[PDB]
């Protein structure tokens, strides 16, 4: 434990002269107790890699031996706080120090250690009853919304020797204890779990439910799936955290875990403003997003290893809240920043540059990251079910999809959505290209969409072929001159224009467009497709025989009904009842029938 | 046989990346398998690589993490990696290393075999002649495959090569028509959960689970096991081919991930690189994998092999596809342009290649003029692409008549020959009839490659 | 605090290149400052690079030459580098090492601080809330600078970026005078300027110009000529940033730090790395250049509860005018926004040659607004940009379409182009334009057309401003 504090070629610094101790474990160095990482072993000499600065550290400095490797604390009160890459509660640190800068070696637990919490035991098992790991043995109400379930970790079983009564207990208190065959062990409300490994589950299950998004665009065309994996481009001026806001408010998820690398205090303060601004009437009462979500972020000037550990601690937290029977969504944004972080790590390992300095095992880490996702039946007596989604924000260099990370990730995710500066510069909102976006989950969601609604699948298919066909005929209408062509093609492009202008765009500030219920999306799309079908029937019938019905005839004989089409969005479903809107849609359909009948 | 007891050790001179170095070892043997007991009681394994003096080096398979010098124990066995093989393994599931996944018991073995196998003697090699019916016209008709071949399939990220592979498995057989079948061994090299579910369900569907041995290594498993899994599966195939006289088909998937894992393990030792940083000897290693296939004199079984690999960034000069193109004797080159047009099965033919066709076909095999149809169809396809590239600039006015004929041929051939469907399985003679139907479009005085005789006896109808 | 006597060694186990290896040192520590005394009596400073048991290594700042084995003293300090910060440093001029050079006295230190600085808590960041004026009409009107934004200025070898920097220095300030000059008199603004990797002519020019402008009472100046030791190149920025920090957060002021020629910083850092025997990274530059530039740039912004701010305007040159060179690439990634200068515009004898077409900004939307400025800013900027882009592409069209087929409105677009490049961009080295003058000239240039063509301006402001 003697700090043979060698001289260095970076913030890394090593030591030696210590007994046998396993690697990938973190040790504290010097009297200020800077954290570091064991890498190499050689006899009684172990290389270490510190995170913070290496200034001033002297040889012979004490090297605090540790008993655990890098691990996150887990327990109640996580939601609403803010953490760095090594799990430090920055709000509590700022309160404690009354200082502006981060101090060195702030050795304070992440969660509270003096605030008691109400606790409801199982009330069905006694002292001595056999229990195994993963089983829920207590509940606690963190706040008005969510109750932090409590369960045993894996790799623990035995005959209970103490059951706490219901009441109020602090973190350090022993709420549980159990005698294994030979020994016993005490458990508190706080569990420490290694970062670089995956919790067990009963079994992984297929994805069979669609993710709820506030906007009908990208929710009816390129549907993301609960428990899915996707990627979204991200650049200034178009919107990246706009998706964060939309998912955080209008989604069926039970928690949001946001991960940040190289971000400003803007996004933190703005989502803090979203906490009392973007509030939901879940129980008929506006309620802050702070009670649900959690944030873990860092800045560029923090140590590199912290930047790397950020994404893993984020994954771990997402898994931990998933284990409690919920529906997590994790926005692992700034993925290219994590790529640069990995390049940085490899810069001080004498590794062979696979491509542009990227270490060899970049692909392995990419796969191991995106793998930890999907629906699972959880391991434990309650038999609950949940899932995790991931949203990796790809940030290419100016629109070049050539970096190994970009291509490697685009062949792993299944949903990818467009974002182009041109559409945002066109005043077209939301900026979704629709020609570089796709979704490979369509075979999976067919079952769900068939059971519940039974028409939506034909509607989306027909929409897709019509859109691609319009993009094809753009060239021919360029050739001719956009003033002469067949009537059937005219009506086709006109329905394309109608869907583009009234359905594939959504005002984020209009009260009735602040959220778009899916039944309304279905009704809108179905009524539109019916209008186009009727117009096609009439125009073709009169084109083949005589009295050809031109687009002028349809504009003047149905123009007020076209105003009705474009005004179908003026519904305000938040107050107006669903039956009222359904009746309006059906009545408009009957009016459409009357107009087409009198058209011929 | 060997009654010598197995020594255990406590010497760990030091760790450095994925390696573990031992000292004071009494007579180490190169490439001998070793078990490791960590402080927590969980278990691992490894294989010796470099030996010098009393020092030795050990590659850990499960990834090195949590190794303490004073508390770990390194047991030695004293022989090369050796695996159990048995006929009844068919109808089971295993992970990368060979341990069961399907809630079953370990394989009571009919014999122990060398993981690396050993080279077959070229003199006693019966050259493959018998033809396989795939059904897909892009193979039967353009790049036919005889049993014993080792042709790969080239794809790209986000392309439906999995569907093609599954269909190939479903409809394999013999063109010349007791009921023969296949015994298929399948190994996965870092596929995602979705792929595993798809393949497992597909094999469940057609009732073929009774005759498929599975080897599954998702991305969760430590990368080093990906080096061993292929050779293990291939050894099982060789056993079933020459000790049970069965006919076997092998499907290794995503060997690109295998190449990545090879790069990862090589970087630890600091070997000399090659193009794009891969090891120089990576060529010989891929040769050690691929070649083990074909038919041998005095037997009845045979090994066919269909590896699958993705092409990073569609760059064909990339070392992995190039060295595959050197070792194996063909390629398929799944296209993405057709996939963008929503066509099934989207397979390019212009760069596909099949070296065994020169003896696969002929009189008494398929039809008299099978080669001629192939040559002429390819030539028309090539000139059609050239004419399209020419039309992209000159304009419709500059087109002569034969350009129009070539362009309509291109369109018709693409919508007819290539497009088959998820389960349509054409007979070979149907495919030749269709090919002649496409050839008849041109007047007889332009089909240069076909001989005059075949044109006289077949073209007018 | 420290009370022990210092040590000194006469041990030299060897020398090599810019380093000096010794041994038998008691309990050495990394980053410890070391003095040296040669046989001929010269004094030189240095720093500790490597430490291993009783072996030590010291990189001599002033450059190694004529260091004997047996006749060489080497005193140790036992502390890392510490800056003597002080408010009174304004009006002074220093060298890279911090020794004054203007015939003045050693700084009577008011407080000692760590040169490296400390990371600022992201929790205590405050978003910018108001703009500033740099004195350049082209920059303020078209591309706002908030309080705490980090806007670089890409240039190339052979352009007059230094003159632009001097102009920005002698005219930077605030525009709180919107309401009244009486409340504007409360001025708490200062500038710290770090000339680094600069040749002699430009150093003298800077000193003379700064002294001529008469506002040296609020300017700190740091000079590092290209003669001085290469290591002092990568110590000048740290001193400048520590001073800016101490002024910003201990005097509640509004400081504006301007860094020059970051390419020379990169080159000096490269040389330090190569001397330190480390393995090269991409393009020969070290791998952790990203982290280093991050720890330099990230020291700015605003702090909650402190009335003060730090704004950064680094400058750098692009080798071969290559936009994908690593230095500008990383600088763009870390920072927010970018401003260009274009060879052609300088080659049109237009000063300052500021090419607004590829110039962007990141906080312009929130830097400006009602109150802190007029209500007629953002629309004016959009209209000027749209008009100018139309005019330029339209000149490209008339180049081949012929001037005879042009409409009269086309001549109006050309008139807008020529007048915009004649008056708005061209200002002259001393024409101190304010923001309000800039918007006045903008409206005057917009007056050429009717409001009907001006389709980016809302009708509500058209009824007010257009008929002037």
């Amino acid at each position: 434990t003697f700090g043979y504090v060698h001289g260095v070629s970076g913030p890394v610094v090593t030591a030696c002269d210590m007994a046998g101790a396993a690697m990938y474990e973190l040790v504290r160095v010097g009297h200020s107790e800077l954290v570091g990482e064991i890498i190499r072993l050689e006899g009684d000499m172990a290389t270490i890699q510190v995170y913070e600065e290496t200034s001033g550290v002297s040889v012979g400095d004490p090297v605090l031996r540790t008993g655990k490797p890098l691990s996150v604390e887990l327990g109640p009160g996580i939601m609403g706080a803010i953490f760095d890459g090594i799990q430090r509660p920055l709000s509590d640190i700022s309160s404690q120090t009354q200082s502006i800068y981060i101090p060195r070696g702030v050795n304070v637990s992440a969660l509270s250690r003096d605030i008691k919490w109400e606790f409801i035991p199982s009330k069905n098992l006694r002292v001595g009853s056999h229990i195994t790991g993963g089983d829920i043995y207590g509940i606690v109400n963190e706040n008005s919304l969510i109750k932090h379930k409590i369960m045993l970790p894996p790799r623990n079983r035995g005959s209970v020797t103490y059951i706490a009564p219901p009441g109020n207990y602090d973190a350090s208190d022993v709420v549980l204890e159990l005698e294994f065959e030979g020994v016993k062990e005490k458990f508190s409300m706080v569990q420490v779990w290694p970062v670089r490994q995956v919790r067990p589950v009963t079994e992984k299950l297929p994805a069979n439910h669609p993710l709820l998004t506030g906007q009908r665009v990208l929710d009816a065309l390129f549907p993301c799936v609960q428990g899915g994996t996707t990627a979204i481009p991200g650049a200034f001026g178009c919107g990246k955290t706009v998706i964060s806001q939309s998912l955080s408010k209008y989604s069926n998820s039970d928690v949001i875990i946001y991960v940040g690398c190289g971000e400003r205090g803007n996004e933190m303060s703005e989502v803090l403003r979203d906490f009392p601004e973007l509030t939901m009437e879940v129980d008929g009462k506006v309620e802050s997003i702070m009670k649900r979500t959690a944030l873990v972020a860092n800045t560029s000037n923090m140590p590199v290893a912290a930047r790397e550990a950020s994404i893993y601690t984020g994954i771990t937290l997402s898994e931990y809240f998933r284990d409690m029977g919920y529906h997590v969504s994790m926005m692992a944004d700034s993925t290219s920043r994590w790529a640069e972080a990995l390049r940085e790590i490899s810069g001080r390992l004498a590794e062979m540059p696979a491509d542009s300095g990227y270490p060899a095992y970049l692909g392995a880490r990419l796969a191991s990251f995106y793998e930890r996702a999907g629906r699972v039946k959880c391991l434990g007596n309650p038999e609950r079910e949940g899932s995790v989604s991931i949203v990796g924000a790809v940030s290419p260099p100016g629109g070049d999809f050539s970096d190994p990370v970009t291509s490697a990730t685009l062949g792993i995710v299944q949903v990818f959505w467009g974002l182009d500066k041109k559409l945002a510069q066109r005043k077209h909102f939301p900026s979704v290209n629709w020609l570089i976006s796709y979704s490979k989950y369509m075979r999976a969601l067919d079952e769900y969409y068939d059971k519940h609604f039974t028409e939506f699948v034909p509607l989306r298919t027909k929409a897709k072929e019509i859109l691609q066909e319009e993009e094809d005929l753009a060239e021919i209408v360029q050739l001719v001159g956009k003033a002469s062509l067949a009537e059937t093609d005219k009506i086709t492009l006109e329905v394309a224009k109608l869907i583009k202008d009234d359905f594939l765009q959504q005002n984020g500030y209009t009260p009735y467009d602040r959220f778009c219920p899916f039944y309304k999306t279905v009704g809108m799309l179905s009524n539109m497709i019916s209008f186009y079908d009727m117009a096609r029937r009439a125009v073709e019938t009169t084109a083949q025989s005589d009295n050809k019905i031109t687009w002028s005839i349809i504009r003047e004989h149905m123009g007020e009904i076209l105003y009705k089409l474009s005004s179908m969005k003026f519904k305000d479903p938040v107050k107006d009842g669903e039956a009222k809107i359904k009746a309006d849609y059906a009545q408009l359909l009957e009016d459409m029938q009357n107009a087409f009948r009198s058209l011929e | 046989y060997l009654s010598q007891p197995r020594l255990t050790y406590k010497t760990v001179s030091g760790v450095n990346g994925p390696l573990v170095i031992l000292d004071h070892v009494k007579f180490p043997r190169y490439a001998e398998i070793v078990h490791l007991t960590l402080p927590d009681g969980t278990k691992r394994s490894g294989q010796v690589l470099e030996v010098s003096g009393s020092k030795a080096v050990v590659q850990v398979f499960e990834g090195t993490s949590g190794i303490d010098a004073k508390k770990t124990s390194c047991e030695f066995t004293g022989d090369i990696l050796r695996t159990p093989v048995s006929e009844d393994m068919l109808g089971r599931v295993f992970n990368g290393s060979g341990k069961p996944i399907d809630r079953g018991p370990v394989v009571l073995a009919e014999d122990f075999l060398d993981i690396m196998g050993q080279p077959i003697n070229p003199q006693c090699r019966i050259y493959p002649e018998e033809m396989i019916q795939t059904g897909i016209s892009a193979i039967d008709g353009m790049n036919s495959i005889a049993r014993g071949q080792k042709i790969p399939i080239f794809s790209a990220a986000g392309l439906p090569h999995n569907e093609i592979a599954a269909q190939i498995c479903r409809q394999a057989g013999l063109v010349k028509k007791s009921e023969e079948n296949f015994a298929i061994v399948f190994a996965a090299m870092g596929v995602n959960m979705e792929t595993a579910r798809f393949f497992k369900s597909d094999f469940e569907e057609n009732g073929s689970m009774d005759n498929v041995c599975l080897f599954l290594n998702l991305a969760n498993d430590p990368t080093i096991e990906r080096i061993i899994t292929p050779r293990l599966a291939l050894t099982t195939a060789e056993f079933l081919a020459y000790q049970c006289e069965k006919h076997v088909l092998v499907i290794l998937t995503d060997m690109s991930s295998y190449a990545e894992a090879l790069r990862e393990v090589s970087a630890a030792r600091e070997e000399v690189p090659g193009r794009r940083g891969f090891p120089g000897y990576m060529y010989t290693d891929l040769a050690t994998i691929y070649e083990r296939a074909g038919r041998v004199e005095g037997r009845n079984g045979s090994i066919t092999q269909i590896p699958i690999l993705t092409m990073p960034n569609d760059d064909i000069t990339h070392p992995i596809p190039d060295l595959t193109g050197y070792i194996t004797e063909g390629q398929i080159y799944v296209d993405r342009q057709l996939h963008n047009r929503q066509i099934y099965p989207p397979i390019n033919v212009l760069p596909s290649l099949s070296r065994l066709m020169k003896s696969a076909i002929g009189e008494g095999m398929t039809r008299k003029d099978h080669a001629d149809v192939s040559n002429q169809l390819y030539a028309c396809y090539a000139i059609g692409k050239d004419v399209q590239a020419m039309k992209a600039v000159v304009g419709e006015e500059a087109l002569t008549s034969d350009d129009l004929l070539y362009l309509e041929f291109l369109q018709k051939f693409e919508k007819n020959f290539i497009t088959q469907g998820p389960y349509e399985n054409r007979t070979v003679y149907e495919t030749l009839d269709i090919g002649w139907q496409l050839l008849r479009i041109f007047p007889k005085e332009m089909l240069k490659r076909i001989p005059q005789s075949t044109l006289s006896e077949f073209y007018p109808r």
